[PDB]
């Protein structure tokens, strides 16, 4: 759901 | 004087941006004196991203596992360590463009300038506010990470933000320069979500005062309100509760325009309840909340 | 989709403070020349209608104090070029970036580094309005502040601030001292012509929206250039030309959406509003992002 | 009414 940049 | 959402000049920060690589992952790093700071996830691989054990991942690296480049020149890493969600890499050469700086953890509602970077190179600069729920409504593409948020007071750069990720809702999250996340987030690709967000009431009022010192008074009225009654309405519109400190912070601007804080609240109250009827304030059609009282008195004429 | 300005480090390295008598403002130091607004040779009551030519004669190199940081830059020459002064100094600026001077056209944008006493205070994005003014943010002592674009590694200087007009808008020159618009540097009665919305940029913004994945406003139809102008001109939009259509080519190609198809979509947006819906998180149609800015922001262009 | 900056 969260994306590491 | 006019009114723009301006960022601080970015030059002092540009001269600290470097590129940092580990394995096949590359992102931005901040080089001050003999230290480079970057998001610790630079050490992960594709399969580490879901449940990384940074501690376990790092012990398996050496100093030569990190490639830091300033432009096309390689900077040798002679030391490394993890501080919360950041990596502190010691390099054998010092950054002469290092400005006077300090690391500060800002408060929600506070504003700052971001220098979006890719591969250690500056792309653009924009100003934004730390949302009440700790997220940032920024503009980051992949490989942005490592980019930083900051404020400049005279010749001293106050670094307050470093980017780490995007949340499912399209907003962004990160840490201060000590590595502590702003908000209840962790640096791993797991289902995460920002808490409820509110409009920063203190900033909207600062902005309405900006419109007034700037010659616009159409939205004012002859009413007044109590702090309690103002909050009973503002909360209905998802606005941050206004405290007595907030009213004091507005003291300077209040005395400069001759409008009592509570009377300005009365005006805001009316605007919330009746919309703007097609009119605009400082050119805007909605109530703007990314200008702190400080930003207002700085950009506007005393 | 934030309104991003270009990283300003390169221009910050060219800002100096220029003082003539009691008048202090900002100067642009490139190689061994410092450019600043000519009105710096003016005093308090000498701005209603100054005779610059005769006012300069009474000046000599020693009349100008140029400071960079805390060091004084020695002026060994001075000449006037239209509305600017070109001061020759004995030191070539060590921070001179590769650069050029270009005259911007209506609708195009650039970044402004607002300065005071030679020290940069803020940077923001601006658009040269169709009426030849810019909606900027400047206080007293900001003049000589500069606007620019960066194309690759080359700094393109396109604006230098001189005045604020009665409507709260701003006017200035290119780096040749020529004013944008019909304005003159004298505190006379001058007014900006009425403005219009930069149609080209709005279309560009809609493309950015689509590129981002925000495409609900799109429709199944198209329109003629003429039919679009008839509608757009009610909402006070600048007439769209074929040249504009062609400038939008790269974006149209990136999204596969013909310009006249987006115009059909824009048309419907003007006659029916947004229904409380939002485009790129905005409730209004942005007109200060050019097809280039759009390409720049969505492509992660660096410098 | 123009004002010189």
């Amino acid at each position: 759901x969260a994306v590491l940049x | 004087s006019g009114f723009r959402k301006m960022a601080f000049p970015s030059g002092k920060v540009e001269g600290c941006m470097v590129q940092v690589t580990c394995g096949t992952t590359t992102l931005n790093g901040l080089w001050l004196d003999d230290t480079v700071y970057c998001p610790r996830h630079v050490i992960c691989t594709a399969e580490d991203m879901l449940n990384p054990n940074y501690e376990d991942l790092l012990i398996r690296k050496s100093n030569h596992s990190f490639l830091v480049q300033a432009g096309n020149v390689q900077l040798r890493v002679i030391g490394h360590s993890m501080q919360n969600c950041l990596l502190r890499l010691k390099v054998d050469t010092s950054n002469p463009k290092t400005p006077k700086y300090k690391f500060v953890r800002i408060q929600p509602g506070q504003t700052f300038s971001v220098l979006a970077c890719y591969n250690g190179s500056p792309s653009g600069v924009y100003q934004c506010a730390m949302r009440p729920n700790h997220t940032i409504k920024g503009s980051f593409l992949n490989g942005s990470c490592g980019s930083v948020g900051f404020n400049i007071d005279y010749d001293c750069v106050s670094f307050c933000y470093m980017h780490h990720m995007e949340l499912p809702t399209g907003v962004h999250a990160g840490t201060d320069l000590e590595g502590k996340f702003y908000g209840p987030f962790v640096d791993r690709q797991t289902a995460q979500a920002a808490g409820t967000d509110t409009t920063i009431t203190l900033n909207v009022l600062a902005w309405l005062y900006a419109a007034v010192i700037n010659g616009d008074r159409w939205f004012l009225n002859r009413f007044t309100t109590t702090l309690n009654d103002f909050n009973l309405v503002a909360m209905k519109y998802n606005y941050e509760p206004l405290t007595q400190d907030h009213v004091d912070i507005l003291g300077p601007l209040s005395a400069q325009t001759g409008i009592a804080v509570l009377d300005m609240c009365a005006a805001l109250k009316e605007l919330l309840q009746n919309g703007m009827n097609g009119r605009t304030i400082l050119g805007s059609t909605i109530l703007e909340d990314e200008f702190t009282p400080f930003d207002v008195v700085r950009q506007c004429s005393g």
